[PDB]
RNA sequence: GGACUUUUACUUUGAAAAAAUUAGAGUGUUCAAAGCAGGCGUAUUGCUCGAAUAUAUUAGCAUGGAAUAAUAGAAUAGGACG
RNA sequence: AGGAUAGUGGCCUACCAUGGUUUCAACGGGUAACGGGGAAUAAGGGUUCGAUUCCGGAGAGGGAGCCUGAGAAACGGCUACCACAUCCAAGGAAGGCAGCAGGCGCGCAAAUUACCCAAUCCUAAUUCAGGGAGGUAGUGACAAUAAAUAACGAUACAGGGCCCAUUCGGGUCUUGUAAUUGGAAUGAGUACAAUGUAAAUACCUUAACGAGGAACAAUUGGAGGGCAAGUCUGGUGCCAGCAGCCGCGGUAAUUCCAGCUCCAAUAGCGUAUAUUAAAGUUGUUGCAGUUAAAAAGCUCGUAGUUGAACUUUGGGCCCGGUUGGCC
């Protein structure tokens, strides 16, 4: 096949994005505090219900 | 040159990584018994499925025969001297189905539970592992302890240590300290 | 705290059994100033290659040594 | 009868019909035969460093319209010419030329990974960088 | 101690098949991987259970069986008992 | 028959005979081959691996030769040749790290020029001396075991029975959340001391000091399907790129680049190569051969495999054991 082409476009997207910051949030629980975090969300509370039990 | 020192792994991963049933299942055992991770679940798999391998191949073997009585009976018997086989379950057919979370139920995590003191799982798991158990009279801090259904009514709070008296605490002593320094 | 202990019928049968670096940990015996294990070899590797006492050939280098 | 022979005394007769029809499997015959010892550019091996030679603007086999940033690198152990696909988005800046890059296979066990025509390895580190750190800023490139 | 003793395959049992490793019995490494320890007393004199067993292709050796699959026997009879 | 050997033997010599192995795979070639005990994965069968903690071989840069000794074809012994290479005041002399550290190269790939004989044991004339054998420590995410990153009260919302059944009032009791509030608990990390050990560093103890988030802050990968987890927002617009496979991207991208949210495993997670299962896609168990790949054109025919039936059977007499069985 063809080997020639135009390599001026290289990472063409990736610097014309707009740049976004990390947003601030309370850290998260790690291990088995995190069991209980996942626990009572998906076992206990049902609010995420829309139309399929849908979480997001 | 010189002798090795046998080791072995204690757990063995699921086949199917990606199930609603047993993900949705295991996080059941999570929550119930206050488990830190999945492969805190694998363990018992693991234990249980090699009990059961003896169990199976000692049964395919002929009544009377003395190796299945004899291996037969040690493994009931350890089985029952951690609680996890009933007394009236000893015909070594119960040993096969017993549960996944038969064995999960000794655990000193959730044995404290059974006998108070903690008012939830999590609490009973963090008294461990601050040293404020002692199931004889030396200390344990594993969560994982298969008390042998003897040393249940011994376990009682650390003697050396708060809750157990001798030491009123390490914070409780800097909020003593600020009323005792600024009491003048 | 779960440890071995040792009595003996007396002191005399105490230092002519216990090993050195033991009575040294209690006091009865002094530790003996040794050097460094590398220099020991590196003294008996340099005295192996000359051949008797060397006095002999102490004073013939010196005489060498005038010239 | 079903074909085979079933005599208690035909055990050679089964032992040497196995072996003539192990040859008909692909992984057997390629193993016994060493052929990735004699060809594959490796000498069997997981990775092999080599050194840009040029830079690629191979095409994309269709149905695909892109240009796929690959590079040829020269082995060192061998000596042989193979071009190295450059996985991230906008890496071929990393690559610049003469850079002793770390090779590693597409995964595919020697065929062409994708719409990609005729290449089978990527790169994985420039002068030992680890490639693809430098597209998440972890580290930078050394000056020589 | 003696005379011949039709020979095989097969299977049961037994000895053999280093240790470690595999399985497995007992037991405080605080649990566990481990290790082969350890436990009990008037602790002032001391007592004591363990460190088994299982597995170990095929080849070689001894023993019982003798179905299954072969082998030979007395037929131009130096055939057997005597 | 004799020599040689510590001895048997074409081991070698003289004479003599033509013998010996082979389709039951000789001989030759390859091995990215030291052999086993063993390891990985496995319903059963099997497949792959074994340089490497034990046993047995062989080697000391490649060969050959030999002294000493009970024991060596010895190399931290010697001699010669070849190939490397050291110092030389150029006549000469001295070398073998596949021993422990350490260096250069080779590479995708692998550690300190540390301490000690205190344990295990070895050696000598021998209780003492020697031992890079060996042990201790350092580097060490090769692999494995356990297990931190948080727990609990009361106020305020949001539920379920139930007291009243006096409207829509308080709520006895439970389960979650709050830019709600409160005191508890302990370890990583500092360290007096003791223990530890040949001396130490560590471990197990332990004076004291040692949680509050902006903190003592958990990562690696993904979110079309396989394979749960988005049709959420901004950017790009068959470009950049993603994508193991099917595919995505051409101005409404749940697949690219970012933010939000969610998910999996978690002090571990991803990738590449090889291998095992999946694979009844090597099939003895257990494949397929009319049309998907595959019955030789047909017949004879050795080695190989397989090969009809039949020879003491039945009936009685007792003796002595194991599982029961009311007792
Ligand atoms: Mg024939």
């Amino acid at each position: 096949a063809k080997v020639h082409g135009s390599l001026a476009r290289a990472g063409k997207v990736k610097s014309q994005t707009p740049k976004v910051e990390k947003t601030e949030k309370p850290k998260k629980p790690k291990g088995r505090a995190y069991k209980r975090l996942l626990y009572t969300r998906r076992f206990v509370n049902v609010t995420l219900v829309n139309g399929k039990r849908r979480m997001n | 040159p010189r002798a090795p020192r046998t080791y072995s792994k204690t757990y063995s991963t699921p086949k199917r990584p990606y199930e609603s049933s047993r993900l949705d299942a295991e996080l059941k055992l999570a929550g119930e018994f206050g488990l830190k991770n999945k492969k805190e679940i694998y363990r018992i798999s693991f234990q249980l499925s090699k009990i059961r391998r003896a169990a199976r191949d000692l049964l395919t073997r002929d009544e009377k025969d003395p190796k299945r009585l004899f291996e037969g009976n040690a493994l009931i018997r350890r089985l029952v001297r951690v609680g996890v086989l009933s007394e009236d379950k000893k015909k070594l057919d119960y040993v096969l189905a017993l549960k996944v979370e038969d064995f999960l139920e000794r655990r000193l995590q959730t044995q404290v539970y059974k006998l108070g003191l903690a008012k939830s799982v999590h609490h009973a798991r963090v008294l461990i592992t601050q040293r404020h158990i002692a199931v004889g009279k030396q200390i344990v801090n594993i969560p994982s302890f298969m008390v042998r259904l003897d040393s249940e009514k011994h376990i009682d709070f650390a003697p050396t240590s708060p809750f157990g008296g001798a030491r009123p605490g390490r914070v409780a002593r800097r909020n003593a300290a600020r009323k005792a320094e600024a009491s003048g | 705290s779960v440890g071995f202990g040792l009595v003996y019928n007396s002191v005399a049968e105490a230092k002519k059994f216990e090993p050195t670096y033991r009575l040294v940990r209690y006091g009865l015996a002094e530790k003996v100033e040794k050097a460094s294990r590398q220099q020991r070899k590196q003294k008996k590797n340099r005295d192996k290659k000359i051949f008797g006492t060397g006095k002999r050939l102490a004073k013939k280098v010196a005489r060498r040594n005038a010239d | 009868g079903k074909g085979k022979p079933r005599g208690l005394n035909s055990a050679r007769k089964l032992r040497v019909h196995r072996r003539n029809n192990r040859w008909a499997e692909n992984n057997y015959k390629k193993r016994l035969l060493g052929t990735a010892f004699k060809s594959s550019p490796f000498g069997g091996s997981s990775h092999a460093k080599g050194i840009v030679l040029e830079k690629l603007g191979i095409e994309s086999k269709q149905p695909n319209s892109a240009i796929r940033k690959c590079v040829r690198v020269q082995l060192i152990k061998n000596g042989k010419k193979v071009t190295a696909f450059v996985p991230n988005d906008g890496c071929l800046n990393f690559v610049d030329e003469n850079d002793e890059v770390l090779l590693a296979g597409f995964g595919r066990k020697g065929k062409a990974k994708g719409d990609i025509p005729g290449v089978r390895f990527k790169v994985v580190k420039v002068s030992g960088v680890s490639l693809l750190a430098l597209w998440k800023e972890k580290k930078e490139k050394p000056r020589s």
